[PDB]
């Protein structure tokens, strides 16, 4: 097979963890929500 | 790979398959999560308007 | 018929023909269509501002007249055709005094005329409980006509002719100011103000001094990005970086006298012999930043010929 | 009159590399 | 090679035929979505005018 | 090769969507997220 | 793998076993004393209001 | 396998960490609950 | 096994000792309790 | 065994050490006790 499960895993966990990271901490900023005071 | 179907034979190992199912299975919950999280959040304050 | 067997014949060497193509027309593509939506979807970079008297400042909006002060004014404007216990503003009419009032006094500091003197009776001294804000405007109005005859007039006619009214330093507040506010002490200690108390022909001199160390070159370098940050020039507008202590750039002169100017609105309006008595402007020391707000010339600053004479810098 | 001689020249490259694909890819 | 088609055989492997068929599926699926959202997006407001 | 045909699409599809999306956002030419 | 069920042989030793048994107890436990935290907080102060 | 236990463990409890932290320390600089002194 | 007694001794020990340096830290420096002036 | 005790003997050392010298700074440095002026 021309990819293994291992990095296809790998990347795919990373991805998922940055992404949502990034959008909690964008919808944060965005002060549109009122979540947090 | 006994336990694999015959179709992914050529690309599965016996013990991958276990893990897949896992992935797979934990990943359908999330999304359930999340549709209805999402939908609980419009209900609560739309974001396009 | 062919040159290249090995090209044109086996799929192998068919497939890198077609594989080029389309990695040649995706990067095409893709560039393309994200150029095209980049500039279809964004707003017109630079819309240009145009005001009769201020330089990039507003006052069209005027929503903070009670529009029945508005009323009275024609009214007491036909009454009296001259003013009547006026101790600044001379040389003017009523018509022209309320133009004033309008545009710069109401206009700069975004209040009603009711904030300072009665609408009922105009000429009223001390019989209403805003008696103390006409004096401090009348305090004000002498040290904007001192500091517009006594430093402005000494910079060349280059700079321009531009003069010093109330929406340069207020810019649409009545109190509140804010020199020295958070966004601009970014790189700087959180409590540091200038060495108001020098003598700046002198003051900020270290080459080779000798007599110096690190910690006044440090306090000339948090002195010098202040002022960079004042403006958006970058430490070279005032400055050749070969050789500091040279006079060459001709905006080094004019920050002399803007810094004695602003030694002399510490030393005798913010806190003479003591800020909290005998001392207009709450104790609050002057900035580079509080008139300039990160532009050469100030967004407060009126244009030429613009303030009355009994202000201007050539009454 | 840009878009007009765009959309010529676009026309004949496609006609040309068409053609000289099949040529080699027959 | 045993499952890919004669025509493509020099060039692909058992794995890289399911690989295959697998990205394309998921590129039509993506693309059909893409332009149920564009449509949605221009009803709701126009970019060209 | 397959292999680098999947990851420059993969990363080229990634990179547009991420570079569209910011860029929209800050345009403000849409009325979302206030 | 005496102790290890006969689905999951092939992906764990029989000292496996017990370690994941314990890491599963663990987590179990730590879900629990969270979903009471959270109940607590919110009883105290709400965060979305 | 794909992947082992002890990579498992390492990557869970070290994920589980750093969250918590930064979970404690976001609530703790919002301001948004008076706990130790507002 | 997965881990050796030396490993699990050394990690649980480092982590304590950190974590209670630095919640007194915390403590003392919120000045929220009265505790060294 | 795990650890040896030379090892132990060394660890216990260097943290009782750090300890205090930690303790004494924090204790000097917050002017509480009326010591050295
Ligand atoms: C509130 C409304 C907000 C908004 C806020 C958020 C937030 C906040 C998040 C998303 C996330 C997502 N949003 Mg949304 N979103 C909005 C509008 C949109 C719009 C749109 C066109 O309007 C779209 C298309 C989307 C689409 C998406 C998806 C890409 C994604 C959720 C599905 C997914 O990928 O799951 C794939 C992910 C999984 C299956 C993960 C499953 C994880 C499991 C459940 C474990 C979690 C940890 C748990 C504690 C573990 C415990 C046990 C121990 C390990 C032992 N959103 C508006 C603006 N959206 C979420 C996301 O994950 O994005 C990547 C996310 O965090
Ligand atoms: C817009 C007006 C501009 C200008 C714009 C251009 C542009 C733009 C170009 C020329 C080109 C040329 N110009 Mg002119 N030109 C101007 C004025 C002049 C003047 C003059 C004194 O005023 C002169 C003497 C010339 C002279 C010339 C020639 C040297 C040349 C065209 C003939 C040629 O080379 O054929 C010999 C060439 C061929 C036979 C090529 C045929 C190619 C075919 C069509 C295939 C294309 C690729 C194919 C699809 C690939 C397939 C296989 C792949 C594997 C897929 N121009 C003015 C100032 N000119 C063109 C040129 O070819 O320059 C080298 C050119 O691109
Ligand atoms: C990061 C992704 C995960 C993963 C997640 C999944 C999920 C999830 C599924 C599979 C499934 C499959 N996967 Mg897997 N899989 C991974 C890694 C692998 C690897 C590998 C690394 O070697 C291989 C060989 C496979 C192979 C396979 C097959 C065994 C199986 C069937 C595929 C198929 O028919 O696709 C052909 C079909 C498609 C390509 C469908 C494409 C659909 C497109 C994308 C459109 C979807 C639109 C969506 C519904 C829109 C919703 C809009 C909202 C409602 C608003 N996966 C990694 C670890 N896999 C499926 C399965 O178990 O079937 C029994 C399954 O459900
Ligand atoms: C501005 C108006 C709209 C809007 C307009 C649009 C429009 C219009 C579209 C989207 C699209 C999307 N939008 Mg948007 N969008 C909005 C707001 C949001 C918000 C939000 C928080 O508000 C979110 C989270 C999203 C999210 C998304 C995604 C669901 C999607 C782009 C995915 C992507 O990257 O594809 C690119 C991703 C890849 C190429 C990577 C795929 C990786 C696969 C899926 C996983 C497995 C990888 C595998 C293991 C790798 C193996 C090989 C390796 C070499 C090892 N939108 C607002 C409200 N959005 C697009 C869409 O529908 O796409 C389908 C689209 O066209
Ligand atoms: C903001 C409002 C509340 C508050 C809201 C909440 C809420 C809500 C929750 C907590 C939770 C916790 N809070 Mg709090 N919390 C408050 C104030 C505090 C204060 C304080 C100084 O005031 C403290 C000390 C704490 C401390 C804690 C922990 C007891 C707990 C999180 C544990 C953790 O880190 O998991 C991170 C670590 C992991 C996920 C994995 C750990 C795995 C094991 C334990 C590692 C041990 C070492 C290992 C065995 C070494 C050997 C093996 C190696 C592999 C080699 N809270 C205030 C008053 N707190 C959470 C809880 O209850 O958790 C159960 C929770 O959900
Ligand atoms: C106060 C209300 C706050 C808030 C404050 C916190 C805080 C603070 C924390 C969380 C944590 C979490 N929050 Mg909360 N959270 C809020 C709102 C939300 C919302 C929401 C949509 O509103 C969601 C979905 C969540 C979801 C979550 C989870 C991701 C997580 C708890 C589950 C978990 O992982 O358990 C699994 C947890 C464990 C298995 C931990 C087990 C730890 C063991 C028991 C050891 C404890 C220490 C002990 C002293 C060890 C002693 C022995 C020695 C080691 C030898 N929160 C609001 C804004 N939340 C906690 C977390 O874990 O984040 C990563 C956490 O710390
Ligand atoms: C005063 C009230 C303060 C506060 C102050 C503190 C302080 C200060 C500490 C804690 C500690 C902890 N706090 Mg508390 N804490 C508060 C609020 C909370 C809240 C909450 C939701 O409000 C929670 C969940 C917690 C939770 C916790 C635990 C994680 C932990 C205590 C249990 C433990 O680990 O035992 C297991 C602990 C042990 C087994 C210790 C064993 C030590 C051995 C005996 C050695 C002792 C030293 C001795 C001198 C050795 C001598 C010989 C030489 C070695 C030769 N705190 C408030 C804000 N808390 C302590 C901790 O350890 O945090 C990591 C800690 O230091
Ligand atoms: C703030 C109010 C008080 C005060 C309050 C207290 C209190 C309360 C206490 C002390 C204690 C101590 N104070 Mg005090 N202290 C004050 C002012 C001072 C002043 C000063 C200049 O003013 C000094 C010098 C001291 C000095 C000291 C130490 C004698 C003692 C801590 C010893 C130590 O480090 O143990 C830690 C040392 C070690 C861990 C190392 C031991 C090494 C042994 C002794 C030598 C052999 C090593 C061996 C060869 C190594 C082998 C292995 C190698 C790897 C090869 N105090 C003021 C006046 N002080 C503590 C005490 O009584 O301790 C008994 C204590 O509890
Ligand atoms: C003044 C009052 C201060 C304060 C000041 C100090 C100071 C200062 C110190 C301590 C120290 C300690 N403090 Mg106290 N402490 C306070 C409040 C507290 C509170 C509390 C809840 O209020 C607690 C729980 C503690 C607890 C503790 C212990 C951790 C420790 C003392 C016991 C110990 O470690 O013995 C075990 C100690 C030993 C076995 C040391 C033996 C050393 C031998 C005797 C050699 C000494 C060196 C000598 C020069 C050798 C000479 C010969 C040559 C080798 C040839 N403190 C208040 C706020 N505390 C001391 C300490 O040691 O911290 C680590 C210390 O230095
Ligand atoms: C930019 C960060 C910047 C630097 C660096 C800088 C340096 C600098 C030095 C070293 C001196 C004194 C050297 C000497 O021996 O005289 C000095 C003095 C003055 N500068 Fe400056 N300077 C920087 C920025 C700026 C900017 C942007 C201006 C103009 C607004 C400016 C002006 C002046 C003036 C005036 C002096 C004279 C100081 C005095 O005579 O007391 N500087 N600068």
């Amino acid at each position: 097979r021309p990819f293994e499960f291992r990095t296809s895993v790998v990347v795919s966990t990373l991805l998922g963890l940055v992404m949502a990271l990034l959008i909690h901490f964008v919808v944060l900023s965005s002060g549109a929500f009122n979540w947090l005071r | 790979n006994d336990l694999v179907p015959d179709q992914w034979k050529p690309l599965f190992n016996n013990a991958q398959w276990l893990v897949h199912d896992i992935v797979v299975k934990t990943i359908y919950g999330g999304l359930i999560i999340a549709v209805i999280a999402h939908v609980l959040c419009w209900a609560w304050t739309p974001w396009i308007r | 018929p062919t040159l290249f067997p090995e090209i044109t014949n086996t799929v192998r060497g068919r497939f890198y023909i077609v594989a080029g193509i389309i990695s040649v027309v995706m990067a095409v593509a893709s560039i393309a269509i994200f150029w095209w939506i980049f500039y279809t979807i964004t707003p017109a970079p630079a819309p240009p501002l145009q005001n009769p008297i201020y330089v990039n400042y507003t006052q069209e909006p005027t929503d903070y007249i009670s529009a029945e002060s508005l009323a009275a004014m024609n009214a007491y404007i036909q009454a009296n055709p001259q003013p009547q216990a006026v101790q600044v503003l001379k040389g003017m009419t009523t018509a022209q005094i309320s133009a004033y009032m309008v545009a710069q006094v109401s206009g700069g500091l975004k209040v009603d005329c009711s904030y300072c003197h009665n609408i009922a009776n105009f000429a009223q001294q001390d019989g209403y409980p805003n008696a103390a804000k006409k004096v401090t405007a009348r305090k004000m109005m002498l040290m904007s006509a001192d500091l517009n005859q006594n430093y402005t007039a000494k910079l060349p006619a280059s700079v321009g002719g531009y003069q010093i009214t109330c929406a340069t330093c207020h810019n649409g507040k009545a109190a509140g100011l804010e020199p020295y506010p958070i966004e601009i002490m970014n790189t700087l200690p959180n409590d540091w103000r200038l060495p108001l108390e020098l003598d700046y022909p002198g003051g900020l001199v270290v080459t080779g001094r000798k007599d110096v160390s690190n910690h006044e070159v440090e306090q000339n370098q948090f002195a010098m990005y202040h002022m960079n940050v004042s403006m958006g020039q970058g430490c070279t507008f005032c400055h050749n970086a070969r050789y500091f202590p040279s006079y060459e750039i001709a905006q080094k002169n004019h920050s002399i006298i803007m810094l004695q100017m602003t030694k002399h609105i510490q030393e005798t309006y913010v806190a003479p012999g003591g800020r909290i008595a005998d001392g207009i402007m709450a104790g609050k020391s002057p900035s580079c930043w509080l008139c300039h707000q990160g532009a050469n010339i100030p967004p407060g600053a009126a244009k030429p010929g613009q303030v009355p004479a009994v202000l201007s810098s050539t009454p | 009159m840009a878009p007009f001689l765009m959309a010529f020249f676009t026309i004949v490259l496609i006609v040309a590399t068409l053609y000289f694909l099949s040529m080699i890819m027959s």
